[PDB]
RNA sequence: UCCGUAGCGGUCCUGACGUGCGAAUCGGUCGUCCGACCUGGGUAUAGGGGCGAAAGACUAAUCGAACCAUCUAGUAGCUGG
RNA sequence: GUGCAGAUCUUGGUGGUAGUAGCAAAUAUUCAAACGAGAACUUUGAAGGCCGAAGUGGAGAAGGGUUCCAUGUGAACAGCAGUUGAACAUGGGUCAGUCGGUCCUGAGAGAUGGGCGAGCGCCGUUCCGAAGGGACGGGCGAUGGCCUCCGUUGCCCUCAGCCGAUCGAAAGGGAGUCGGGUUCAGAUCCCCGAAUCCGGAGUGGCGGAGAUGGGCGCCGCGAGGCGUCCAGUGCGGUAACGCGACCGAUCCCGGAGAAGCCGGCGGGAGCCCCGGGGAGAGUUCUCUUUUCUUUGUGAAGGGCAGGGCGCCCUGGAAUGGGUUCGCCCCGAGAGAGGGGCCCGUGCCUUGGAAAGCGUCGCGGUUCCGGCGGCGUCCGGUGAGCUCUCGCUGGCCCUUGAAAAUCCGGGGGAGAGGGUGUAAAUCUCGCGCCGGGCCGUACCCAUAUCCGCAGCAGGUCUCCAAGGUGAACAGCCUCUGGCAUGUUGGAACAAUGUAGGUAAGGGAAGUCGGCAAGCCGGAUCCGUAACUUCGGGAUAAGGAUUGGCUCUAAGGGCUG
RNA sequence: AGCCGACUUAGAACUGGUGCGGACCAGGGGAAUCCGACUGUUUAAUUAAAACAAAGCAUCGCGAAGGCCCGCGGCGGGUGUU
């Protein structure tokens, strides 16, 4: 697994062609989102939930979205 | 299985780009760093091997050859050493005196490293007990628990 | 065990093993010298004794002449007496 | 052992083949002798050589 | 407690089959087999009891896997030989090479007047 | 080095057992237990040979010359029919 | 091959003994119910017990070979019986790039050359040998495709060491897989989720590095822009060394693999311990804010503690200091400041709460990795036990493996581009494909192995709780396991076997104190002759030991 | 001055029908003689010993085409990587 620290790496590790799923887990005082690549789990960690709602927005159409409970 | 303590010393190829490896038999005084000298217009010094037909008269050796050429022989067990008794300029031939004292003439071209055998006065020491003799010859050979002959049968 | 805490149970009869197998003189050896050297350190980068006095006193506390803290520090400050006469009349 | 080689799995399989008894139709049979099976094996009594 | 069994097929406490204990996901204590403590390399000078510093200690087979600048130090003879005995063959290779130029001066020297 | 456990061994009761749990075991009591210690696996030495801290001990329940087959239906002034 | 009464005759069969010896080593069973024709022995529940962490527990190696699992049977076997079984009869069951074999060498085994030998053959392993079928650069020749530029093989020039073919370890060496769930029986192998190792690539898939800098002459007010002349196989730190790469062959040097036994100390885990919060149970006749169970996070990556350094810089120390448990260190540079490196199995984070567990409750009438509500918390300690890491010391007339394989360095033969759609090159980040063959079930031992057997014998290892206690001693208990070791009932005679106890005497017994008995731990004193001065020695000899209530002494943290 | 914690040691009082290492664990001792120094080993299945070994002591051979020994035989082999 590999975690991302900014926002701008994790738009295009999601737009890799190799980004096989992306998911959503909505969890206390933090969101996580999980970009399943070839090699690694990426994993962006925001604990804005206004910025959370806008990425979720900001996400390519390309990827699947599978938003997780 | 052996008293006498090993040199290892390197030496640089005449012909070839290398670095070759030898084990020399310990001079006594011998330390790490020291340069070792072979052949004849080497200078007579402790652990600097030369024919012993240029050496003088009553000079102590070690490893010395029986026979030119056959890399040492002669007076190489820890303590032991060979002494020059005297030359013949004529027919090249050299008397020494081994260490078990019997004198025998060799030919003047063989060769012998100048000094003692490391690790001597080892005879000195009592073993005290069994354990020190079998642990001695354990790293020898299966030959240490002698039983007397009167004690077997016929 | 809460007897034991009090000393309870713990008598001449109840009592199998030896001294030292009990107590080992090595470990009770060991903190009296840990304890010993961190006072000694402790009272010397405080700049209560200096370098002299430390390693004088390092010596006989490894030479046992003090049995714990509370008699090191009675002649540390016996010797600080001394020295503040010594001083004084010089 | 657990650690069994190719070939003594294969002689294994064999003998583990032919510790069958016979069908019960054979005895029926015209020229027939035989009434049970006779070259049978169990793993406590005999120990198979090996 | 919880007692707890090898996960392989060796039962004997060799040199290879050495464990540690590790606690799970599941809440239980398991074996996991650890890797053999590696070594730095000692200083081609064969006189420094010490081992090199700025290279990993790895088994051998690892430094396939390892890039170059965790394998050496920029230095000549970086990554083999120790800075002090870098810089004493240093000083060994200029003061005999000077030394040479003196005995090869004085050579002459004593050809001139003879 | 001493007491002593696991381990290794086997003093005494000449105990138990002795058509036995057992073609050599069991109980108590014992010797040793950091070293000439104990032990698995691999490997070397083969029969007038090996190997033996030596008892003619061990060498697959077989040892003052193992085991298998053959010479062999060996011979017997001796025993039994 | 012709007549049996014998030959401890041969083979086969059958008696008395005789319903006799016997089914007696390791404390133990009892009540109720179910299935059934049938229950001392099967199953379930309730007891009472034992094994008591060096186990009658949980897993393996060797060996066994289906004994493993499900169902049916009760003919034969399981020395009583059986509704039961490791018996019989039907069917099932072992899934791997990462776990091992496979590869390497060890002691050693073993061809060829050679030698010996009547001969099968034997010796011998570098010894009486023309023992290399390889590679880079060049020249020559052909082939096939954007016949561009590489690749291919044929010949020549050049260069080349090895040490002996081959075999030899399921415990030595040896890159790389962990978490959850799943079966009637298989799981580091199946499913899900996370990784990781090796190999492959013309077009090399992309990005990044190599690297895009300066001078001069013009122009543009400048911001900057065209044209020439060059450089550019990276960069930083005094240093230890660091940064994501950071060309280079034949050759050479070095390192890792790759090292004994023991003692002491320190660090980190796991387990145990104490004080509280939850959740669920147990007692409650009286008391007990009580007693019991449980209360977490993988591999890999990143960061930070912690541990170690025989690493570096300043500076020069006697009134010598620093320092350990012991040691030990220092003008060949100590203390004191400031740095650097290695291991980080510990903590945090990604994994990762979604999963797991506890508890409560709803569904699917059930065939469900079903859906939910909460919780999975805060601390303190230790000459504790085990494992591991590290430091330091002792011992040896004992010095405690090799090779496969991998890496670093020194050299500088060469290669690449003329200022750019820059080139050769890359151990940097991703992206693509693949990992073939064999083993894998179970027992592993008072019933799956070897002893003719379910034989008190033998057979190599891993884990190792609470109390008492010096203790892995003995005894009791918890987790787990079992039914008393090839049978039960009733009696309690002798003689046995295994245990004890005995007035008064105390070896009178006996070959002989055989056997049994006395003594025993710890604390305090005390301790002879003799001696090789080390011992003898726990010499001998006595005194004390329970429970309860106290007192004194022995320490850290903060200012 | 405050806050914390781990097991010990010594002493005193009281107290039980003198019992207290209350089970378990757990050396009988002394004076001498003979032999073997000791630790170790040995007849697996009648003998664990005073037997064997052992260090120490003392002789013997051998300077390598050699001493001792193996081998049917070889420019064979072990000691001898001496
Ligand atoms: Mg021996
Ligand atoms: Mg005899
Ligand atoms: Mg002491
Ligand atoms: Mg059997
Ligand atoms: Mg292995
Ligand atoms: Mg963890
Ligand atoms: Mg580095
Ligand atoms: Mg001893
Ligand atoms: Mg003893
Ligand atoms: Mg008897
Ligand atoms: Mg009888
Ligand atoms: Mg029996
Ligand atoms: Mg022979
Ligand atoms: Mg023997
Ligand atoms: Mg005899
Ligand atoms: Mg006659
Ligand atoms: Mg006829
Ligand atoms: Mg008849
Ligand atoms: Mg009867
Ligand atoms: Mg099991
Ligand atoms: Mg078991
Ligand atoms: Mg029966
Ligand atoms: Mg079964
Ligand atoms: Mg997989
Ligand atoms: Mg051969
Ligand atoms: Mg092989
Ligand atoms: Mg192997
Ligand atoms: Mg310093
Ligand atoms: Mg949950
Ligand atoms: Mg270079
Ligand atoms: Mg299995
Ligand atoms: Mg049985
Ligand atoms: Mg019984
Ligand atoms: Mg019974
Ligand atoms: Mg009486
Ligand atoms: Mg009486
Ligand atoms: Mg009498
Ligand atoms: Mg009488
Ligand atoms: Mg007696
Ligand atoms: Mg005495
Ligand atoms: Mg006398
Ligand atoms: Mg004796
Ligand atoms: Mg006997
Ligand atoms: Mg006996
Ligand atoms: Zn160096």
């Amino acid at each position: 697994p590999r975690k991302i620290e900014e926002i701008k790496d994790f738009l295009l590790t999601a737009r890799r062609k190799d980004a096989k799923s992306v998911k959503i887990k909505k969890n206390k005082d933090n969101v996580k989102f999980k970009v399943r690549c070839s090699r690694y789990l990426y994993t962006l960690v925001i604990t804005d939930k206004e910025k959370a709602e806008k990425l979720k927005q900001s996400l390519p159409p390309g990827l699947a979205v599978k938003e997780l409970k | 299985g052996r008293g006498a303590p090993l040199a290892k010393v390197v030496f640089r190829d005449p012909y070839r780009f290398k670095k070759r490896t030898e084990l020399f038999i310990a001079a006594e005084g011998i330390h790490t760093g020291q340069f070792v000298y072979c052949g004849k217009k080497a200078q007579l010094n402790i652990g600097n091997v030369l024919p012993v037909g240029t050496m003088p008269e009553g000079t102590i050796v070690c490893c010395l050859e029986e026979k030119p050429g056959d890399r040492g022989k002669l007076a190489r067990a820890s303590g032991n050493y060979a002494t020059v008794i005297s030359h013949n300029p004529e027919t090249k031939k050299t008397r020494v005196k081994l260490p078990s004292g019997s004198k025998k003439v060799i030919s003047s071209a063989n060769r012998a490293v100048v000094g003692v055998v490391a690790g001597g006065g080892r005879i000195d020491k009592p073993i005290l007990k069994a354990g020190r003799a079998y642990h001695k010859y354990k790293a020898k050979r299966n030959c240490w628990p002698r039983v007397r002959g009167v004690a077997m049968n016929p | 065990t809460l007897a034991r805490r009090k000393g309870r149970h713990m008598g001449i009869g109840k009592r199998k093993g030896t001294a030292n197998a009990r107590m080992p003189e090595k470990v009770t050896w060991m903190r009296r010298m840990r304890i010993l050297r961190r006072l000694l350190r402790r009272y010397r980068e405080s700049k209560k004794i200096d370098r002299h006095m430390y390693h004088s006193l390092y010596l006989k506390v490894k030479g046992n002449v003090f049995k714990n803290k509370r008699i090191l520090m009675e002649h540390i400050h016996k010797l600080k007496a001394d020295k503040a006469r010594k001083k004084l009349l010089a | 052992s657990s650690h069994k080689t190719f070939r003594i799995k294969r002689f294994l399989a064999k003998k583990q083949k032919q510790n069958r008894p016979i069908p019960q139709w054979i005895w029926m049979k015209t020229g027939n002798k035989i009434r049970y099976n006779s070259k049978r094996r169990h793993w406590r009594r005999t120990k198979l050589g090996l | 407690v919880q007692r707890l069994t090898y996960r392989r097929r060796l039962s004997y406490n060799t040199a290879s089959n050495k464990t540690r204990l590790s606690r799970t996901p599941g809440n239980r204590i398991v074996y996991l087999y650890t890797k053999k403590v590696g070594k730095a390399p000692k200083s081609a000078c064969g006189v420094c009891p010490g081992r090199l510093r700025g290279v990993r200690a790895v088994r051998p087979k690892v430094l396939m896997r390892l890039s170059k600048t965790k394998k050496h130090v920029s230095r000549a003879y970086g990554g083999s030989m120790c800075a002090k005995c870098v810089r004493d063959r240093i000083k060994r290779a200029f003061l005999i090479e000077e030394q040479k130029i003196v005995v090869k001066v004085l050579k002459a020297q004593a050809q001139s007047q003879k």
